[PDB]
């Protein structure tokens, strides 16, 4: 996370970290939606371009934590996966349309002060909160800067921009399961995800509910805070029925 | 960079 | 989950994080 601040303890405690087992790496960012399920970005996963393709066995969930490097006993927990589960219209070759994934744990995580799901909207929390001005939330133990790493959890809080912005703004081809967020130039303030943050929640508070929903799913960037370029996010509802789909027949 | 997990999860 | 968006250490005690009021007030 760039131009953001340390998290408060307890702040996101859906923050999965997607460990690397060898070497031992940061690997990407994730979310706990339950006891069972994580959900994450599908390039953190499968990205033949680098020839990135992982396997069940080749990393671990971190639930809880607040440092990245230590391991936080008595408060974080280390899950192991069971299944790896790929959209699979996720559009590697161009554009990282659809870049989502979902995880199953081996077994359920317990629930504590550090460690609780985050919710998924419905098609009305979507249209609500879904609008440019509005503010949502970005965390993540990626990079302060495009070119060194945190002790703890960043986190920002960053506008939704207009889709003809957003499109204007880059060569990649937008789509509907996509949306961008950040400051323009014009409005001085700063912030972005970066290099580690992939995979990691965009939340926002429903001030109708008083609880938190993930919107976004960071997915790709040019760069990490550049003047007038964008961070652009998964769309959760839009992907929600596949999201539903896998959970239903899978558990 | 990473401090040692237990071995057990691994 | 029924329960799940809410934090065990923010909105189940009724206590408010440090910018929370920013995402409220961008909420128009
Ligand atoms: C070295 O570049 C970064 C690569 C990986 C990053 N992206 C990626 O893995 C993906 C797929 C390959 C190119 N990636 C990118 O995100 C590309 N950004 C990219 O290459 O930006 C360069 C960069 C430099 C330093 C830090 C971060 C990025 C992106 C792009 C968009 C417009 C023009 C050119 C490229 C693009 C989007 C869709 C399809 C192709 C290219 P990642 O932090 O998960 O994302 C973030 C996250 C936050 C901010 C920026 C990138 O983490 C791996």
């Amino acid at each position: 996370i760039v131009e953001g601040s340390d998290a408060e303890i307890g702040m996101s405690p859906w923050q999965v970290m997607l460990f690397r087992k060898s070497p031992q790496e940061l690997l990407c960012g994730a979310s706990l939606i339950s006891d069972r399920w994580v959900l994450t970005a599908a390039h953190c996963l499968l990205y033949p371009p680098w020839d990135k393709n992982f396997t069940e066995n080749d990393l671990l969930v971190r639930i809880g934590k607040h440092s990245r490097t230590r391991y936080e006993r008595n408060i974080e927990k280390i899950s192991m996966l069971e299944k790896i589960y790929i959209h699979p219209r996720y559009n590697w070759r161009e554009n990282l349309d659809r870049d989502i994934a979902l995880m199953k744990l081996k077994k359920p995580v317990a629930f504590s002060d550090y460690i609780h799901p985050v919710c998924l909207p419905d098609r009305e929390t979507a249209a609500s909160l879904l609008q440019a001005g509005y503010k949502g939330r970005v965390t993540g133990w990626g990079n302060l800067k495009e070119t060194g790493q945190p002790s703890v959890l960043q986190v920002v809080n960053l506008p939704i921009v207009e889709r003809p912005v957003c499109k204007d703004s880059t060569r990649i081809r937008i789509t509907d399961n996509m949306f961008c967020a950040g400051y323009k130039p014009d409005e001085g303030k700063r912030g972005d995800a970066c290099e580690g943050d992939s995979g990691g929640p965009f939340v926002m508070k429903s001030p109708f509910n008083n609880r938190w929903y993930q919107m976004g799913i960071v997915s790709w960037g040019e760069g990490c805070d550049r003047d007038g370029k964008y961070g652009f996010y998964t769309h959760v509802f839009r992907l929600k029925k596949w999201i539903q789909k896998v959970i239903d027949q899978f558990g | 960079d990473f401090e040692e997990i237990p071995e057990e999860y691994l | 989950e029924a329960d799940c968006g809410l934090r065990p250490l923010f909105e189940k005690k009724s206590l408010e994080d440090k910018t929370e009021r920013e995402l409220l007030e961008s909420y128009i």
